[PDB]
């Protein structure tokens, strides 16, 4: 009647809107919506510290490329938002720290282009190491990645370097980066981006964790994994490349214990 | 009737120098600003430098650092723009921009101006 | 409901006391002021108050007019070498000394603002020539209208501009301005700049005046003789009064106690001594 | 739509069949429609300078001893 | 009965409480208490961010000393603030903001002190020049000093070298950095810490200005002066010293128009 | 015959038992027989602009689909 459609699609946050035209509906994670903690599941005695508008707007990380080599990419929440505006800044002035998420990933391209990318949500998204010497030794530092974040690999390759290890995560791609096949990662919220459909992914993740309220500079509570499913294809080319961009809303943030600011060893 | 009249010729070889020159009349009121603009062949008009209401605290720009001169004569009400090492970028009209300012971009009088021509 | 017409508080009879009560003792550390009436510290007898602090109301304080600027044009012969002189004046109380200091007894204002103009003319040159009766154009340009460059040019078409003919020898002119502040109030003292320097930026283009909010604060006004070239010169002072009407202020600031220097709240040596020579034990 | 208001008399005229006794009233009437042409009523509030004199959070009591 | 006294103050904000025993009672500046913005006020479209607990807390700024030499030292605020936690990060945060004080300074002393110190609040404290040249000329740079805020000076010494001006207030003392006469400084919010009485000066100041909202980095709403009325002395010695610190607390503080981080050239 | 009509009071005089307050009016009285020669009143009605902004045929709902 009117015309409304589910690929038709304007999300607002903030100062900040998201449109898009061609959608595929939304996921809402274990259909829980993102809250503020309620008086029955509070911990921390002090007044919690709510940015609100502050912290709660679209933060746009920078864009990475697609290509038919591409194995995968990955990024960590609250990691990936550590240096965005004041949900950082109040990120970094807080013991504790609890927030969820509208992640919107956003990859178009022609009705002649094809293949599709599988965005997946995981809670907990724990990634496996890259020696064959040392378990669970992957440096901080590696673990880490800020908004620039990782990417998955076609081949597991020990680290051989016993002098100084890399210590970093080796993701297999098929392993879903954590021991387990690809094909189950659909047990996790997600949508896949098929280009003859959509032109996006949202995601609107809730806080989850085994307390009310965690440190953040310490653990990610989400995982954002996105791997190709279909290899990309455009016409009878041999170097195609379209990019992927994306955007993540912290929402219902809320910190508590305010002290000094801290500026951790990143690199 | 604030008149602001330019002076200083343009039509020098690459390298030289000239004075550019600047009668100010009407009510000034000293306190602020007085500077100098120039339009550029076929540019924006951009700010080229400003000196202080009678203070000969200034700047420059960066694309004429050094190389041009600034200074004032209250005495005889009079701002002056000595430029030495003319240039073929520099080759442009200048203009006589001193009144009100407070910094280097606000004005309420300009000039109307002269052409520079720094030729090989 | 108490009006500025109202009879003061009456002085009550008091008579002699010796009680544990204390108006005479205080602490001026606390900021306040030890609120006493003659009744507290020694015998009074009754008083009917006749006084009222009618006059020394806001409005009533700045009731009078007062000479803001005095702007000075010419009507010279035709054959002459110099323009004829037309001036154009920064409209601010800041240019006289006396409404200022008046202006200044407080932080913020708002007035409606009433402008009477007084012209006197007289002839220059020695000579018993002749020059009828002139008018006079007083031509407010508000920010960013066309400033005239000319006697003769455009601008005095004023299809826009509020400008007044003034004919001389008749009353003095005058004109109602409102409240036409960009804020919610006037401010007398900005203690900050209208620029931020930027460190991505050079000094100079983040750089501007300490204590001004915009130049251009409220226009500039356009005087200019609106008879033609008279073969005697004739020169005119115009002469702008002020009257703040309908008049609000806020929060009360030191009187200045040295001499004014430019327009700012910067103070010129030579003038910082205020007070005279008195000795301590002399009456 | 005349406004008339009261005078404060003050030099009385030997009069209270005209002047001096008989309330004296005065008429003004504005001739624009802008409020910042009519003329300054005078007729203004008076207030309590407390504001400044005493910017204390707790009372002050004249009588008592100030601090307690 | 229960011993409730006006010397004896216990002031709370955030996660921060200031206690006292020797106190004048309490300056609310014109008697209005600090306050958010009502929509009969307001004047930006946006939703304001009221960062409360995260900024409304009391922030110690550096200890100045005080000696028999002292004439006097000054502060602005928000300037004052503008590296204090949140409060600051916020501050760059955003294009307008407004917010109060709890100001409250401690100088402590032995009941063989003596000396009077008259802490003033100056709305829109305008400071004098050091040039007999050039009006309105001191920079940026020299009118926010920061925490470490300025002093007052005993004589006024002109600025000469016009080769390159220092730029920076001369404030004379006796007339109170302004050309007006320190005895009027009453008329200004106030509490003068006598020695032999009290040890701090508490002054809560609402937001003041001629706008509802205004820049916080570009303009400075307070201003807080501290001048010895009475001269310090001690016992029968030549040099003696006490210090004095502040403790400022914004209140009911709001910002509007939230983009990326303002680094001001201050030095 | 006069018209007295209501001034939109702007910068308000610290009175409310003459000025500021209780509303304050303006008289007005013709003096000619031809309606030229009358003062313009500015009491003038503001309206709809989307006989500009929206020329359309079918009504124009900001919330859903332009072309449908
Ligand atoms: C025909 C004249 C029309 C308009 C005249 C406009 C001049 C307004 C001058 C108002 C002076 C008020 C000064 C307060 C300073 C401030 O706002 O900060």
């Amino acid at each position: 009647a009117c015309g409304y459609s589910d690929r038709v699609l304007q999300l607002t946050l903030g100062n900040s809107t998201i449109t898009t035209q061609e959608a595929a509906n939304s996921v809402v994670a274990y259909g829980r919506w993102p809250e503020y903690l309620r008086d029955s599941e509070a911990n921390p005695v002090d007044q919690p510290t709510e940015p609100d508008v502050a912290a709660c707007r679209f933060y746009t990380l920078d864009t990475v490329s697609w290509t038919k080599e591409s194995r995968g990419w990955w990024w960590k929440l609250p990691d990936a938002l550590r240096d965005m505006g004041l949900f950082g800044q109040n990120m970094y002035y807080h013991y504790l720290g609890r927030s969820g998420y509208t992640v919107h990933v956003q990859c178009n391209a022609s009705k002649f282009h094809q293949g599709a990318l599988g965005v997946f949500a995981v809670p907990e998204m724990c990634l496996a190491g890259d020696s064959n010497t040392t378990t669970m030794h992957t440096s901080y530092q590696n673990a880490n990645p800020g908004e620039k974040g990782g990417t998955f690999t076609g081949t597991f390759t020990p680290d051989n370097n016993q002098t100084s290890p890399a210590r970093r995560f080796c993701p297999v791609d098929y392993l879903l980066g954590n021991g387990t096949l690809l094909g189950n990662a659909f047990v996790f919220p997600h949508q896949i981006i098929n280009l003859r459909t959509n032109n996006c992914a949202t995601l609107v993740l809730p806080y989850v964790n085994s307390l009310s309220i965690d440190s953040m500079v310490k653990h990610n509570n989400w995982g954002i994994a996105i791997l190709p499913l279909a290899p990309l294809n455009f016409a009878s080319e041999s170097s195609p490349e379209i990019p992927i961009t994306l955007t993540i809303a912290p929402m219902c943030c809320e910190f508590n214990g305010l002290r000094n600011i801290t500026l951790p060893r990143l690199q | 009737q604030v008149q602001l009249q330019e002076s200083g010729g343009g039509s020098a070889q690459t390298g030289g120098s000239l004075r550019l020159s600047c009668a100010a009349s009407g009510f000034t009121f000293s306190h602020g600003y007085m500077a100098w603009f120039r339009q550029a062949p076929e540019k924006e008009r951009e700010w080229v430098a400003c000196v202080r209401t009678s203070g000969v605290s200034a700047y420059y720009a960066d694309s004429v650092l050094g190389r041009f001169t600034i200074s004032q004569d209250n005495a005889k009400s009079t701002l002056y723009l000595q430029m030495n090492n003319l240039k073929p970028e520099d080759t442009a009209m200048y203009y006589c921009a001193a009144t009100s300012i407070s910094c280097s971009s606000g004005y309420m009088f300009w000039g109307q101006g002269t052409q520079v021509t720094v030729s090989s | 409901a108490a009006t500025s017409r109202d009879a003061l508080p009456n002085t009550e009879a008091s008579g002699p006391t010796h009680s544990k009560e204390i108006p005479a003792l205080t602490a001026v550390e606390t900021g306040a002021t030890n609120p006493l009436v003659p009744s507290d510290t020694v015998q009074t007898r009754h008083v009917v108050q006749h006084r009222s602090r009618s006059e020394s109301s806001i409005e009533s304080f700045f009731a009078r007019g007062a000479c803001v600027t005095i702007m000075t044009v010419d009507n010279p012969a035709s054959t002459t070498n110099k323009d004829k002189l037309f001036a154009v004046w920064k409209i601010t109380y800041k240019d006289t000394v006396q409404l200022r200091r008046k202006l200044e007894f407080f932080t913020y204002s708002r007035f409606d603002m009433e402008l009477t103009f007084v012209v006197t003319a007289n002839f220059t040159e020695t000579n018993n020539g002749h020059a009828l009766n002139q008018v006079y154009q007083i031509m407010y340009v508000p920010p960013g209208a066309p400033v005239p460059e000319k006697w003769d040019d455009y601008t005095w078409q004023t299809s826009s501009n509020p400008s007044i003919f003034y004919t001389y020898g008749t009353a003095p002119a005058r004109i109602s301005v409102p409240y036409v502040g960009i804020s919610n109030a006037y401010s007398h003292f900005y203690d900050g700049f209208s620029k931020v320097p930027l460190k991505d930026q050079s000094a100079a283009l983040g750089d501007s005046l300490y204590g001004a909010a915009s130049l251009n604060d409220f226009g500039i006004l356009a005087v200019r003789v609106v008879n033609d070239h008279n073969p005697t010169k004739v020169t005119s002072k115009i002469r702008v009064y002020l009257k703040p009407k309908h008049i609000r202020v806020w929060c009360p600031r030191p009187p200045r106690a040295v001499a004014y220097y430019g327009p700012g709240v910067d103070y010129k040596d030579g003038t910082l001594t205020p007070l005279s020579t008195k000795d301590l034990t002399t009456y | 739509g005349a406004q008339v208001s009261s005078q404060k008399v003050g030099a009385h005229e030997n009069s209270n069949r005209a002047y001096g006794g008989s309330t004296i009233n005065y008429t003004t009437i504005n001739y624009y429609r802008d409020s910042a042409s009519n003329a300054a009523s005078k007729q203004d509030f008076s207030q309590d300078p407390s504001k400044f004199t005493e910017p204390i959070k707790d009372v002050l009591i004249k009588t008592a001893p100030m601090l307690n």
